[PDB]
């Protein structure tokens, strides 16, 4: 119970209230009454992380159509 | 045992079959000694001083109890006069 | 103005939103627009105590719903001295 | 014209999307170009509210299904004078 | 030409077959390529606009397999003025 | 002052959270921030062993809630001289 | 020779392993590795189109499972000339 | 000493770990820390053949469970001359 | 380098397209074309053993369904001295 | 302009027909007419790729109930320098 | 030699394919290709009656699944001295 | 040439078919056959990576059927130059 | 480099399998290759001594399966000055 | 000494090794290492008896394990002047 | 500092490990080493609480499984200055 | 060299036989021989990191089976300078 | 002489037995006696390594059933020049 | 394939009928690609009509002086049906000292003789006048 001059909201006065109901971190300079009191990964998703974190070239074509001397 | 030096080889062809297939080696206590012959269970050369142990000794050193030897060289000395 | 006031959002155009209704809710000054690299973006301000809470309950509340979002918004009242290293003074 | 306006999106074809769209939907001036990280290229104009609004309208459809897409569409009539300095005067 | 094709890629692998398929495909000039962030990369192509429709169909054909993928392919038939600036010259 | 403490949270407005409780918590001078790519920031604290166990505690439970949070809170209570050539000085 | 392979990994470690065992494996020299962003490496080789066969193939065994893997393997038999902007001659 | 070894990690905080497990298990070099973006952090360290599998072994036991953790630790006794252009000489 | 690669087609569209597509994708010299008789066209490419793999099948896969077809893609990596008397050595 | 467009028809009066119906449709120019045998005959026309484009629909379009009809309308956007030489480059 | 060879095939791919294999399985020299009209290739070789039969056998083999194919394969161990004036005496 | 090519083989007569079917095979030098004691003959060709490739696999194929056969075919695309020194340059 | 590697193998293809592999891990230059008789082949190399335990893993994990295989990988860190003379000392 | 050991292996790493111990183990000379074939190698030493019986026992316990084996392991106390002509005199 | 830390052990390996494992571990000073008979061995450490209670703990961890092992690691923040006098001062 | 490497030994005859066995196996120096008491004698040697593991594994296999045996045998690559004071410099 | 025959015992009583039978077998020299610790006690003797195997065999047997019996006994035919630091010159 | 074949046959016998199945390299095979433990037999379980150099233990191969069942002449009945022979029935008794080896001997002499005499009862028989054991 933090007694004396208040900064907090109340019904009669207006112009302080954009945003005095949102969970700001850090130090309280607000009451707990209006705004109240675990992350665990990176919350922008990446082209790269979307997908996590064989060969082809000009060798994959014409699989069964070219014939001639084999290569292995 | 005695301490015999090596002269030559002995070779014996109506040798007994007991004998078995064994080297033969002429041997003395020095040069002009009486020569005796002793089987060789080592392998001598000629010139080399060896260790010849007398009778039943030398019948088990030359391979089994019941060998017709009562000579046989056990060894060369490494290093002698 | 020792306080520090910080939003972090999910791209730049939350982040410009904020520090747009943060300057404009309080006597504030904008020091500092950062790309921490991954798409966050955090702008810094630097007033008085209540300046800076004010500024950054506008600032989230102007940034919440503007593109990927608010990450975080957060107030620091009296800032180490060695924190301040750290800190940019000008916006760049 | 003050006002700006600022389109956020997923990669930069989708941007140079809606930087012509907005240019060529109004008579907005392209005032900048950057590459938050992640992946978020956010093109930004300047022009009369009115202009902006038009343009910003436009680049919001033009480039919604260009690519990964549009994160954020966005119209502030008014920047604040501290908010200038984090804003890019001319495209590099 | 003055055509504008685009093609984005999960990559720079997928980036340099879709440059290799589009500037041997058609009469395009290789203008530019932008590692945007996020591992985004973007071939800009310009030429004349049936040269540019015919090399960016065979950019996003060749890379749609090639890595992690193809993201946008898109053709600008003509480029405000304003968007010349936001684009890259030669490929250095 | 040889021991390190290190902190690495998602963005930096945990981090700056972190560096404040560290600073405020213990006798640790702060050496540097690094920007580490992927949203990942690493506040870095060098002090004696209990100076830095008591700070690198305290600035965990700051950021753990902050923004998207802590990733690591590790001490290093003698730090090779090889590894210092990879560790901000402490003017940052 | 004038083709080109390359080998796109997650991490550098992957690469530098695609690198060595590509170099190690067929004629081929290695021209260039590209920090791509977002956790992309792209190392490139020039040789004759049978030697970048053969150190493609052995390359992208490598590094498979070393780290986070391979993303892609490409063979290009032959390049354009237009791609050479693109493409680094030597390793920097 | 010729051999490399390489420690990638998610995170400056792993990557410090294991770079002061590494120089202190062995008589190796750091001879660069990498940001390779993604929050890849790529520790090289170059020494004897003997004391680099020493230094590794050590390095990917102390930042196993440290941060976000290990994603690969590989040893190559000797790369080819045309990878060690690819090679930072020191670390900055 | 002396490997044969032929591409009979039925028709001259079929063939020119292959031809088209094996001098692009590989380094081959387009040695000549053939009218067989009956609508049988031969496009014949010596170049290297691998460059000529990469012709043969980037021209297969091309003519393929242009026109009335292929008749047949062949590789012959060396053929004898007598063989050589009926290949053309330049195109007309 | 370097696109190339082809028509191959069963017999001479099919190519004649589009060989005029491709000239007058676009801007392009005859190269030349071969007789493939069999009853193939191939007429070719050498334009941008825009121009190509229209002249090879039309003279497609403008052969297929003329005569025996067309066996394939194929369109080359860039003609590699080396099927230059099977290619007619004729005053005719 | 004055045994002959004869392999008649749809094409000159399935005709090149065979005159590589005759000429390299045994003795006989290539006296001639020849394009008999329809699509019809017919390659000749003068030999050793032992020869031509391990070569006209070889060339069958070889030629059988290539192209369009073989139409015939056949030895004549003594041709009439009037048959040689219808007989080729070199390639063309 | 740099590629190697080697086929072992128990017995001469053996290793001569793989040697014939090898160097028929495709453009490779016979550099060496070696009497490695035991009966094994070693049968090594140095050309490109291409041709090295096509012809290990028809020495392998020839030579498995013949006499007591083969005991390895093995193809190494670029020796280290160390073992150079203990590879025939020329056959004895 | 005083050290000694030694592989002796069942032929010679495992063999220079085994120098190749050994020369291209580690620091280890190739001193020699002999024929034991018996059909065993030995190939020798010498370097630091970690380079050449690293280069002897290797060599027997790639000689392994190729042929008939390894029959000994051995190490000997100081050779006596007697063994120097049954060596066969020849990089060069 | 006059003093003989021979240590029979089957293949040359186990005799090297067998040299090595009985030359370390005593003052004993290598004199000599034979291929006898089928994979037989004898390494002979020289020396008085007590040296010998070290050596030859160092040498047995040492290339038991190494490889093929130990075919033999033999001490001469005295060796005949005949024996002499059969053995080598410095190693080769 | 002047808090002790004692890891004992069974011989002197596993107590060098313990030492060298307390030393790298944190900015202790190793002041004895004592031989009390028995087997035992008794490494002693002095400097501030938290050097001391990182290094007995990094010592027991390394020495746990070295040797005989551990038997006793115990830290004492401050000592009686009578036990200062059964405390050694220097190793000898 | 600044490795350590040391066996520990229940007696002394074991300790000489492995002093004499690490100090043949490596170019090591025997630093000093320790009776720890309880009949535990350590051998400690010092040399670089591959001749110190050579001579270690050296050691503990000769000494294996002389008298009661190998209680331990260890390496420290690199040791801290405050373990030198406790580590004897020269055997006396 | 300079090889080393040593014998250890559970024991005085044993040890003196094997030094005395030692001295008495053969022409060795009495060089040095050991309290190892534990009740072990080592006898060294230094002669002609014929005589030092005579020694330290005749020793063993005398000592086996003397007291608490014997640990080892040991021949060193060479010793290192390294050992004979450790090794005693004179008994005391 | 047509015309001229000279691939093997079963009509045309000659020097290419031979080694079916163990010669590769034909134009046959490319296409389809596409004992006694001892010489000497055992010396106990053979005896040699004629010994010496006439000697049929061991198997020469080659060109050897053997003759199959197929050839007639010189040995055989062109060597013993020339002379007419009437083998009677005469088996008789052998007088020799081999066959005298196993005669019955009367009761083997024995020695009650005492004093130093050499009296051996083991060795072999000796005897002295009368049949008295020596």
């Amino acid at each position: 119970i933090i007694s004396g001059t208040s900064v907090d909201a109340s019904d009669l006065v207006t112009g302080n209230e954009i945003g005095e109901q949102q969970l700001i971190s850090g130090d309280a300079y607000v009451g707990a009454q209006q705004t109240g009191c675990m992350p665990t990964d990176f919350s922008i998703q990446t082209p790269a992380r979307s997908a996590q974190n064989r060969i082809t070239g000009p060798g994959m074509l014409a699989t069964g159509l070219i014939t001639g001397t084999p290569e292995f | 045992m005695k301490i015999m030096q090596v002269e030559k080889t002995l070779v014996s062809t109506n040798r007994i079959a007991d004998m078995g297939h064994k080297p033969l080696l002429v041997v003395w206590e020095k040069p002009g000694a009486p020569r005796q012959v002793a089987v060789d269970a080592i392998g001598c050369i000629p010139g080399d001083w060896v260790l010849c142990v007398g009778s039943s000794a030398a019948r088990e050193a030359a391979g089994s109890k019941s060998y017709p030897s009562d000579l046989t060289i056990i060894g060369i000395i490494d290093q002698w006069n | 103005g020792i306080a520090l006031g910080m939003i972090e959002t999910r791209g730049l155009v939350p982040a410009i939103e904020a520090a747009d209704a943060m300057t404009k809710a309080a006597e504030v000054r904008l020091v500092g627009r950062q790309f921490v690299g991954g798409g966050y973006v955090t702008v810094l301000v630097r007033g008085e105590t209540g300046a800076v809470n004010a500024a950054v309950r506008a600032g989230a509340d102007a940034c919440e719903r503007v593109g990927d979002g608010l990450v975080a918004a957060h107030i620091i009242a009296r800032v180490h001295s060695e924190v301040e290293n750290i800190l940019p003074k000008a916006p760049q």
